[PDB]
């Protein structure tokens, strides 16, 4: 896949993702907040077409994701994230994908997301967040 | 809390 | 070095 | 005058300034390092003209600064910074105005300065600055 | 507060 | 179950815990270190006996936990930790109890764990982790 | 002098230091907060007697320190701290010593005192301070 | 990187 790496905001407003029922996690891009003001993402796309858009629209900075949890699994003998769910203080949006394969959890106690790195090929095949107080 | 990310601010210098 | 650095949790997925 | 506040980026590569000696600093500018890329900061101007131009041009991201001093003191009636000095790993930048009035230090054993904030009027009124790791 | 603060993540497990 | 917070520190030196192959993850207790010298977290004791004890000795500083991944599932009708593994740059130090139900993992790309909290009764109820540059 | 360091902790007591009002500060002893118990720092001690005691008893932790601020200069040949005054959120403390030399000020707008290194001889020769939010 | 947790320290003030 093609690896990306958008770095450090100073916080989330909102995220556009697309998925597939039957596959994974393609499409993957964040509109941040950089000291106050909209800072728009790199959209980071799958080679392939065929997946459903979703955006996620944050009431920010009173709306902030809590916990960002997700599947990973095996799709065409590749380990990809075959879906995502984001849970504000406000709303749970999601689940997004394919609920299949390994769960995995990321609830955040103290402090906040502010920035996404990961690799995209046919499918999201990884991802990592920044976290920051 | 906020979704503001916050940082260490040393100062001001200068008119207070 | 002149970069600032964050906390990264992760990677979820491959590799 | 006008406050300004430029946020947290992930360093700093040029810090563009002016002065009069009879006087102090007239303009504040930074280009910050944002995940890579330089951020053009907005133009903190003078209401006024007739300052000596300074460029300080960091070799980001292996030089950076150590120390920011300077000097305030009352010009026209109001306090304000009259003198900023800024020292990196590599040289010494200044002092860009007179070395006199109150001085002020800030020196860095560990961390980096991220972002700037402040006010100007006819000269740069104060300022505080952001520190991350 | 006077109190310094930190990243947390978790809680797994109950609740 | 009784809650238990240790707060922050400088690392972790050895994690002392205890776990029963049938049921879940009974004591859990941690040496951390505090500037460099070892700081005894205090023995969070399950309610009920019949553990197995590990320790977990790491060599601190250049030893570091990277990936802490486990199991959650129900005991008597209790949500608990029943498995944890503990995943360095040198080591990998279990699974200990039983890896079943459904699992976790907290992958650590930049940053260390410098604390725990949480909750015991007759088993580690949940956990939490500080982490930090 | 002697060099010391205690590190980085949660917040801060008290601090008991000694002065003489013709040369300058000479022992320093922090009590820190570590994890909401006290923590008693190691006292930092002047090579000679003489000076006057002082304990900054703060209320902990609704009370903290937002500006640090001193005089440095030379006592007999050498570079030294030679006044120190403490501003909290609740009162000043000090100055302490000789208000005479170059004068120093760290104001916090945001963020916390956590911890002090620096050098003692016959006076204190230089200080640090850690910050964190 | 290492297992030692770091903070932004500002200073020294004096001597140096």
């Amino acid at each position: 896949g093609k690896a990306f790496d958008d770095g450090v905001f100073t916080g989330i407003r909102e995220i556009n993702l697309s998925y597939n029922k039957e596959t994974a996690i393609g499409d993957f891009q964040v509109v941040y907040d950089l000291n106050g003001s909209p800072y728009v993402g790199e959209n980071h796309k799958s080679f392939i077409t065929g997946f459903t858009p979703v955006k996620i629209s944050l009431d920010f900075p009173s709306e902030y994701i809590m916990e960002v949890s997700g599947y990973t699994g095996k799709v065409s003998g590749y380990v990809v994230v075959r879906s995502l769910t984001f849970k504000t203080n406000k709303k749970t949006y999601g689940p997004y994908g394919v609920t299949s394969g390994t769960p995995f959890s990321l609830p955040i106690e103290n402090g906040l997301i502010v920035g996404f790195k990961g690799s995209i090929g046919y499918w999201l095949d990884y991802f990592s967040m920044y976290l920051s107080l | 809390q906020s979704g503001i990310s916050q940082t260490v601010i040393v100062g001001p210098w200068g008119a207070q």
